[PDB]
């Protein structure tokens, strides 16, 4: 008996991202020192001539998506919604996303353009007082999602559950260790002082806003109609629009507007590479409503 | 004549001029320097529309179908293969719009020192610089460093017409 | 020829357009066509038989605050100098 999304609804994003913090130090002692990493008054950023290496550290929360819905004006429609997500967790238990994520996290996408020209890239991923074997970051590659690794499995599992009702959150932090060399370029994040570049400025030392890493991790989509042709992954957008190729790679019958009216408004099975992005789509957020 | 594709992948954050910039200039140069006869370079998706563009494409040209083969082109880029990958079959052709290079006058300062000891000595000439330079800086550029001058400069391209000729050491006409 | 080279005497042309055009707003049933043949008349009075690279036309008084379509209501301008103009006005003009 439903007829249309209701005239408010929103959700809230399960994966939050705190912003990042750089810091410099040498290589040979990086587990017994640290220094602060700031900006050069257009402004600029440069490491100094006894370091060779950018630290940057970020963490993450997961939440549980069934109890993340913040607004919905008609209980049948919330009613279709949980029997729908709890449909997919006897399928899949969110374990094929979750993996997407912990590759994501692995193949280091949250340094852009601070990753051509290292020479050696570590990540170490530490999940309550437990750390986790480190990864080479460089025997990964930007187009392949492996799923034969043990901690990314032993991580994508944890996560899994979380995703789905079994725990209630999940924190995760994350270090890295970027080797370019001595008085080097940084490349931070920039600022819409909306001249001149200026740069961002956390707690006085440089960093990222947390959009960009989160924007990073979100680039999992390889599931659209014209993949064949163009073979890269793009991030998970609505009406996807990835702004590097500026032209729409899902503008009709695939877009998540429709999908969902075809999934909720009129009860038909969709395959499991559209069920697998409309339940990220939710995992990401937004205020995805109508003007009844 | 016969051609090597060069592709930089795509969406992989850093920009297309950058990897180009960076990557494709400095080693096609040295290979340029050491196999002494002139090779080509075409830019296939140039699309002046305001300011100008270069593509994510370019071709190396040349007119043996061994001398190519001496560039061992697939092999030299080994490092950065995550953001280029070198199709490997020298096929001929016969479409393309060969490029040039512009030039920009150059800072008032610089001019002025030969412009004094050169004689000519002492408004006219600022006018010189803004018009002259104002015109040219809305093409494509491909920023050069540098081995002797050991400076930083930037190369301006512009299409042409000429079809066939001699080419320089960086590529152009 | 009809082409602005200085880049001090932006300023006057900001004002100049300030000056004439502060609280003279109209709407749209209320302002000059753009035509097409004024823009070539300009064309021909110092030589150019196409817009020269990087330069884009301009009304020294804007058509929205209050100003002729005419030959001595245009100036060529550099492609980020006209980018100045711009937006100058429109803080002023909000």
């Amino acid at each position: 008996t439903l007829k249309s999304r209701p005239e408010n609804l929103s959700f809230a994003r399960c994966l939050n991202t705190t912003e990042a913090k750089f810091w410099q130090t040498d290589f040979l002692k990086r587990h017994t020192f640290k220094l602060p990493l700031l900006i050069t008054d257009s402004q600029s950023c440069t490491l100094s001539t006894e370091c060779d290496t950018l630290r940057i550290d970020f963490g993450i929360k997961v939440l549980p998506v069934k109890e993340s819905m913040y607004s919905c004006s008609d209980y049948n429609y919330r009613t279709a919604i949980y029997q729908k997500i709890d449909e997919y967790i006897a399928e899949d238990g969110f374990l094929t996303l979750a993996k997407r994520y912990v590759n994501n996290i692995a193949n280091a996408r949250f340094l852009w353009r601070n990753r051509k020209g290292a020479e050696i890239i570590e990540t170490i991923v530490t999940i309550e007082d437990k750390e986790y074997p480190s990864f080479n970051s460089k025997s990964f590659n930007l187009d392949t999602f492996v799923e034969d690794n043990a901690t990314i499995n032993e991580i994508a599992q944890q996560i899994a559950d979380t995703f789905a009702g079994k725990r209630e959150y999940l924190n995760i932090y994350v270090t890295c260790f970027v080797k370019i060399g001595c008085a080097m370029e940084v490349y931070p994040s920039q600022e819409m002082t909306f001249k001149g570049k200026k740069l961002f400025k956390f707690e006085g030392s440089a960093g990222m806003h947390s959009q960009k890493i989160n924007n990073a991790l979100r680039t999992i989509d390889t599931w659209y109609p014209d993949y064949t042709t163009y073979e890269f992954p793009i991030p998970v957008e609505n009406y996807g629009a990835a702004r590097s190729i500026g032209i729409p790679f899902r503008p009709d019958t695939k877009s998540f507007y429709k999908l969902i009216d075809r999934m909720i408004l009129k009860n038909e099975d969709l395959p499991i590479e559209d069920k697998h992005y409309v339940m990220a789509i939710l995992i990401r957020g937004g205020m995805f409503s109508k003007k009844q | 004549m016969f051609s090597q594709i060069l592709i930089i992948k795509p969406g992989t954050g850093i920009s297309p001029n950058i990897i180009i910039s960076e990557d494709i200039f400095p080693v096609l140069h040295s290979l340029f320097v050491e196999h002494d006869k002139k090779f080509g370079i075409t830019f296939p998706a140039y699309s002046f529309d305001k300011k100008g563009h270069l593509g994510n494409i370019i071709e190396v040209l040349s007119e043996d179908k061994e001398a190519l083969a001496s560039l061992c082109l697939e092999e030299h880029l080994a490092e950065v293969t995550d953001y280029v990958k070198v199709k490997k079959e020298i096929t001929f052709t016969d479409d393309y719009v060969l490029f040039k290079r512009i030039r920009e006058e150059n800072q008032y300062e610089t001019t002025a020192r030969r412009m004094r000891k050169r004689g000519h000595t002492e408004r006219p000439l600022e006018m010189h610089i803004k018009k002259k330079n104002q015109q040219i800086f809305c093409h494509a550029y491909i920023k050069v460093k540098s081995a002797s001058t050991g400076q930083s400069y930037n190369i301006f391209l512009a299409p042409t017409d000429i079809k066939h000729g001699s080419f320089s050491a960086y590529g152009l006409l | 020829n009809g082409c602005l080279i200085d880049e001090a005497l932006l300023p006057l042309i900001i004002d100049e357009g300030k000056r004439k055009g502060e609280g003279n707003y109209r709407p749209r049933h209320l302002r000059d066509e753009r035509k097409e043949e004024t823009v070539q008349a300009f064309l021909d009075k110092y030589g150019y038989c196409n817009i020269p690279v990087g330069y884009e036309v301009h009304h020294i008084v804007p058509l929205s605050q209050g100003g002729a379509d005419s030959i001595k209501n245009m100036i060529m301008l550099s492609i980020e100098h006209h980018e100045r103009v711009t937006e100058a006005h429109a803080s002023y003009f909000k």
